[PDB]
């Protein structure tokens, strides 16, 4: 049982006790736990028409809200100074954008075979202009899967040695300033400020993850 | 020539007619439907039933469970931070 499948247990725990440990009311209101999970569930659901939709973008929907729902929670308990998040090391935030994107071929070769070679000429660029084109694109294509992964892990070890680094200054002005004020209430203020946006980063990353998982789908799925 | 009739064949007219359409919807609606909050099994008793009636329920429905979570992050501290990784 290493950290990472210890913190993996911990994250079911949270998740049963939200939306599945209320089920008493038999409405669709009745406790304010059930309106905060629609609403996300709602809105990605909604993003799903707008970037899926046409043919198949209720059939592909739960992966993009399992994969909202995995990295949410793993951005919710962060922020705690001795939160040893994801073992320090997030090398996973890099497999599940590896193998998300190495499913992604397989559908794209499976629904199109040769035809998905076709996807690096999308309007254009003619065959003086067609290696070029395929290089930036096939090239493009690992790139932003492997840029996914990484941005994600390191912003989230960042912020928690931001965290530390900021600390461990904040104990040396307490114990050195005898008299005076204002010397550990403004770094503790941006103590604060530093931590409401490591909260606010996962949020929205957690949801451009989403964006753009969905979006890689859509190139799989629809070839343009 | 006579007397005609059509006064009384509804006994075969009130078949064909839209609102008996949803007469015979509602009808079947309502007769098994509870009266007064009958059978709403407040008593709810499964593993922790004590959360179940006090934050589970859903009349707060607020950042206490969650709170509850941090609480027992900060008490297991010389259990996985200290002592261990």
């Amino acid at each position: 049982l290493t950290t990472f499948s210890l913190y993996t247990i911990i994250v079911l725990l949270v998740i049963t006790s939200l939306y599945t440990l209320t089920n008493n009311n038999n409405k669709i209101i009745g406790s304010r736990w059930l309106i905060s999970q629609e609403a996300i569930y709602d809105t990605i659901m909604n993003m799903t028409k707008g970037q899926i939709g046409g043919k198949n973008w209720g059939l592909y929907f739960p992966m993009i809200f399992t994969l909202f729902m995995f990295i949410f929670i793993a951005n919710l308990i962060s922020m705690i100074p001795y939160s040893f998040a994801l073992s320090a090391h997030l090398v996973f935030i890099i497999s599940l954008s590896i193998v998300i994107w190495l499913g992604n071929t397989i559908l794209g070769l499976y629904k199109h075979g040769w035809v998905f070679f076709s996807l690096f000429v999308p309007a254009g660029t003619p065959l003086p202009l067609v290696p070029l084109l395929v290089i930036i694109e096939t090239l493009s294509y690992f790139a932003r899967a492997i840029s996914l992964g990484l941005r994600l892990g390191s912003n989230i070890l960042a912020g928690h040695l931001l965290m530390v680094i900021l600390a461990g200054l904040t104990f040396n002005f307490m114990l050195i300033n005898l008299f005076t004020l204002v010397f550990g209430f403004v770094p503790l203020a941006m103590i604060l400020a530093i931590m409401m946006l490591e909260f606010a980063i996962g949020i929205i990353q957690g949801y451009v993850w989403a964006i753009l998982t969905a979006s890689y789908l859509k190139d799989a799925v629809y070839l343009h | 020539v006579s007397t005609l009739i059509p006064p009384k064949v509804v006994s075969s007219k009130n078949i064909g007619s839209a609102p008996n359409a949803k007469r015979i919807a509602n009808v079947v609606h309502f007769y098994k439907s509870l009266p007064q909050g009958p059978a709403p099994a407040i008593k709810a008793n499964t593993r922790l039933a004590r959360y179940k009636a006090k934050y589970f329920d859903g009349d707060n429905a607020s950042g206490k469970p969650l709170w509850h979570f941090a609480l027992g992050i900060i008490a297991f501290g010389y259990s996985m931070e200290y002592y261990f990784h």
